[PDB]
């Protein structure tokens, strides 16, 4: 399964890199900048290099709704987390002339009993939402947990 | 490098001139190895000493950043360039960086 | 609490004594001085242009640098002490201050350092702690010093010149002419061409 | 300049009372 | 001072003296030698017949690079008495 | 101690002379070079300070 | 370039160091401009002016920039005013209210 | 002409050669970029630079002719004219725009009187 | 024609010629944009710059005199005459413009 | 660079480029130790040493810019931000540990 | 390095290059010792030796900055710590001991 | 490591190389001679002799560092940890013992 | 104080001075000899050919060996003056 | 110049006045 897709050369080449490394297979989807690789270890795989620090209004709010998703489904394979929640929220293309607009995302994580995400993770988490959206900084996205207690800085 | 390329003494002006653009050149270097930053672009602007009077006028920085396409730079970031700069500039206030993008929005 | 008008007028009329002493040791005048002089020794002609005209000339130089400082001093001492609103001490006491800093912006800090350690001074503080004996012999040491500075660099051209025009001449053949000789009107010629005197007053004052 | 750093100090002070609230408002 | 703030410009004051002097020196040493080589081949016997060509060599050189040597020594002076007021801290 | 002060001096130009006579410039005079030089010598190691120092070592030793 | 600068004579007096040092500066700041998405190439122009004397309160120095933009590329006014904060940094004491920018068919960009 | 006019240069270079030279290659840029406004085929700029006097009553200023050719019925806009004016101002070292005359190739005056 | 000739290689040149070579090339390039001006078929300008003093004694002002030759019938407009004053007071330092006299081929004064 | 570049055999130097080259090392050596610590990749340290007078009261202090390269996910802790701080500020005659900024490769103020 | 490194001097020594040689002679010799100690693998010294002045309002004294690297889980004893601070102060005049930083391969400070 | 080692070093030797020759020679001698205490294997004397200071109201005291390697399980006695304190303070003018620090190859301050 | 400490300070004074002049003359020597030898293998003799060389090498040796001469006197010139209040009688 | 920027700050002022009020207006 695709890992990644529309990759830069050099995050390509980053993320075969480290692929190489942990000793995982991968397949370069030829000219379509994507990286199938084993379909159990696509999350994981996210994650971890996440932490490495790589890399219509239906269709959009599907696509939305599909990423925000995905995203969560990612985030769910980290080991303290029982359930997570991301809302993208991206301003529809600015219609103010002059007023400049940023997209946001908000990252909800249910953990498990007892359990806590150290600051690596929430790192992972904050670069994993930030790469998946074009143009969303990491200061933009907000973590916080089901208490509503900020896990960002 | 450029400084070490066995040439014979020119004058102090010429040193200096030349001081001036490795400095440039080692920033845009230490800015570009930014995750986000593609190539960046650093200007320098030492100020002259005055005739009679002492004033110590404070020097200027104007910095150019490419970034990965579509990727931006956080505030943190738009905070950590700005540190990294004005450090590297003897009595360079902060205040006195300008950071741009490759569209031509002012970052700082 | 104020003095009397007649030891008012005693200390007034001795502090006067003390003038030339002030305009030598704690102004600008030592190193302009010392300067032209060196100028002069450097010039190939010793007493071209008369001590006169190069001690008014200097005395002009150094009013002229010490306006601001005597500005100064007229707003914060003599104003308010001739208006009968100061007394005399607290008046001098106030007017030393920016003569102090005056002072303090062209002294060395080996000097100062010298002359606390002879006068055991011990913990010094703020650059605001330096009391006035200590100053004053910091700052003439510190003055001659960049004087001198100043003036071994001067000498450069002209010693540029004479060795220049002595090797063209001995190389050429002529090894019994006096190289010094031919070598003055050179040395006139390189200092009104570059306007030596308008130059060499610029540095002086930017030399604060 | 000033006066936005100033608004983000607001927002951020007005953020966390409201957080505050909310967390013991839930159980 | 430091001994390099002294030796740094003593080298660069000696630096433009070796090239206002080095056009006349150089054209003296070539004339001196061709003279002398010329008087060698023919065994002529005599010591002064260098003088007029080196003299006349050296007015020559002085007139064609006279504008050259004034102007760098010029701007030498100007920029170190500009410099002066730095010199000393 | 102004006997050993005028050493240093005087060796300077002795120097300076040679030098000069070394090259065959005869008619150069000497003094005129070493001026500049003694002054060079007197401003690097602390003129004054080690000339203080030692004068007020001197009564105190 | 700062190339222009690297390869140069000895001969080369002080006047002509400054004018060289000047047209450098004026080529990478070109550069930089052009650099910038909308910029298809610029043209910088400097005046900076000489030592004060003969002057009072001594003086600042101006620039020109003139850019031509690709075909309909408009540059937003957050742009100009980053071209404006870039030419006044690289410029020692260059107030930018004296930097003029001008785009292909002679409007002024800046005021 | 302009930066390249300053390449070969002989070592018998007065002062005031170097700075006319300077004059005559500020001249020649200034023209260039005049021309590569569209509506202008070819530009000639004339600078009059006095070096300064100390008394107010006797000191005059900086001051510049600039000449356009148009093409074919290419006319300057307002705004145009206002932009060639600050360029010439600002390429030249205390340069008060009310001192830059714009004239076309008949010789109507574009700037102000 | 002007320019070209300041460079000539030449070295028995004294300030004296350096600056009538100036003063010369200068007249050379105003009479060439005056003549590049529609109307005008060929022109000639002289200047009277007076030689100047490093000392405190007497300003004065220059002066030009430019004669033009017209096309057959191509009268000078009002604006014509202004813009020709404007540019050659420009080109000369301290020019007044109240002393450029502008003349055509018959003789008649068009200032 | 380093030790090394301060040696590079070479007469036509002066007194301005011989202190550059002194910064050049120091910056080289401490970016050096700063990867030798276990997290770090790479390091690049940038000094602005202020011109020194002989005399002159007015007191400026120095300035460095340290950026690090992470080992993917190597998180450097707060004690470890305190160490490279520490060494940074000590290598720097009169450096006041205040003035030294640490940045990471996402441009994260540490 | 170190001493052997104020071998082939050649005649064109500036004081300033004399003293740097010195003080990075220094440095070479203190991580040679400080790897002498059992625990420790590899040892770093930086010293910043600075002016004087007088005025005591502003006054820096000489510092250190000491990297160690341990050998695998060779935790470094409260009282090795101390020899290290003491030994380092010492080869440094007028170094007080507070201004010695001791750091390990890990970045935690060992000192304080 | 010998006072014959540095007494070379052809000439040009700045005095600074003379003192600093002197103190390396007098580490070499002083570790020599604590290595020949039995118990001693080897041993390294670090000395920091302070450069004089005109600054301070009286002047202040050098310091030493001694690091011993000692035979397997030669524990030094208190008589002798005094002793190399005795010997180390004597060979440096002005050296007040409390100023030495003698220390073992695993880091215990034996001071 | 006593007349052989007076002898040994005049006495490394001029040693001093020796080491200071030393380079400059040997070199101004060697050049001479050389061109000498030069002229009489060539068999040319003009008295002033030998004099160019010799200005040229001996300002060489002011640019390759100068710092330390300077050096070298400033240490002398600050021993004496240091240990001026030692010598005293 | 510095009129636009104390708009553009009246602006974000007014903007986020209005969202604070419809945040509790929403529910």
């Amino acid at each position: 399964r695709t890992l990644f897709s529309n990759l830069s050369d050099q995050d390509g080449g980053a993320i075969v890199a480290q692929l190489t490394q942990m000793n995982i297979p991968y397949r370069f989807a030829n000219g379509s900048g994507a990286i199938e690789v084993p379909a159990d270890k696509v999350h994981e795989l996210r994650l971890r290099l996440a932490q490495q620090g790589l890399p219509q209004f239906s269709e959009q709010v599907n696509y939305q709704r599909a990423l925000e998703g995905e995203l969560a489904r990612t985030i769910e394979t980290l080991g303290p987390v029982k359930s997570a929640r991301v809302h993208l929220a991206m301003p529809k293309p600015s219609l103010f002339v002059r007023e400049q607009k940023s997209p946001s995302a908000s990252v909800t994580v249910t953990l498990e009993p007892g359990r806590a995400l150290d600051e690596g993770q929430i790192s992972a988490v904050v670069h994993l939402v930030s790469s998946a959206v074009a143009g969303l900084p990491p200061g933009n996205v907000t973590l916080v947990d089901q208490s509503g207690h900020l896990l960002t800085q | 490098e450029l400084l070490d390329q066995e040439k014979f003494g020119i004058s102090q002006f010429s040193e200096q001139v030349n001081y001036q653009r490795a400095l440039e050149g080692e920033l845009a270097r230490t800015i570009e190895t930014l995750g986000p930053v593609k190539s960046a672009r650093v200007h320098l602007a030492m100020p002259k000493p005055s005739l009679f009077v002492r004033e110590q006028k404070s020097p200027s920085a104007s910095v150019t950043v490419t970034l990965e396409p579509g990727r931006a730079l956080d505030e943190g970031q738009i905070s950590a360039v700005v540190h990294l700069v004005s450090s590297a500039v003897a009595g360079l206030p902060p205040g006195n960086v300008t950071l741009v993008d490759q569209s031509g929005h002012l970052l700082t | 609490q104020s003095w009397s008008l007649s030891v008012q007028t005693l200390v007034f009329i001795t502090s006067l004594t003390f003038l030339p002493a002030i305009l030598l040791m704690m102004t600008s005048f030592t190193r302009i001085i010392i300067v032209f002089g060196l100028l002069r020794n450097a010039l190939g002609t010793p007493s071209a242009p008369p001590n006169q005209v190069l001690l008014g000339l200097a005395l002009f130089l150094t009013f002229f640098i010490m306006s601001p400082v005597i500005d100064k001093i007229y707003v914060d001492a003599y104003q308010p002490f001739s208006e009968q609103k100061i007394s005399m001490q607290e008046a001098l006491d106030k007017g030393a201050q920016p003569l102090r800093a005056f002072m303090l912006r062209q002294t060395r800090e080996a000097d100062l350092a010298l002359f606390a350690r002879l006068a055991n001074s011990g913990p010094l503080q703020g650059p605001e702690a330096v009391p006035m004996r200590i100053l004053l012999p910091a700052y003439v040491t510190s003055e001659l010093k960049t004087a001198f500075q100043i003036g071994f660099t001067i000498f450069i051209p002209f010693l540029i010149i004479d060795l220049v025009i002595a090797s063209v001449l001995m190389a050429l053949g002529m090894m019994m002419v006096p190289p010094a000789t031919i070598a003055l009107p050179f040395k006139l010629m390189l200092f009104v061409l570059v306007d030596g005197w308008q130059l060499l007053m610029g540095s002086l004052a930017q030399s604060f | 300049d000033l006066n936005d750093a100033q608004l983000k100090f607001a927002n951020d002070v007005e953020s966390r009372i409201q957080r505050r609230i909310e967390a013991i408002l839930s159980p | 001072m430091t001994p390099e703030s002294v030796m740094m410009m003593g080298t660069e004051a000696m630096k433009v003296a070796l090239a206002l002097a080095a056009p006349l020196l150089l054209v003296a040493l070539i004339t001196g030698l061709i003279i002398s080589i010329l008087q060698a081949a023919t065994q002529i016997n005599e010591m002064t017949l260098s003088f007029i060509p080196k003299i006349v060599a050296v007015f020559i050189a002085i007139i064609v690079a006279g504008p050259w040597m004034l102007n760098l020594l010029l701007d030498y002076v100007r920029t170190l008495f500009s410099n002066l007021p730095y010199i000393i801290g | 101690i102004g006997f050993t002060i005028f050493i240093p001096f005087l060796i300077i130009d002795l120097v300076i002379a040679s030098v000069l006579m070394a090259l065959g410039m005869m008619m150069v005079p000497p003094a005129t070079i070493a001026l500049p030089f003694k002054l060079m010598l007197f401003v690097l190691v602390d003129g004054w300070q080690l000339l203080m120092g030692s004068l007020a070592q001197s009564f105190y030793s």
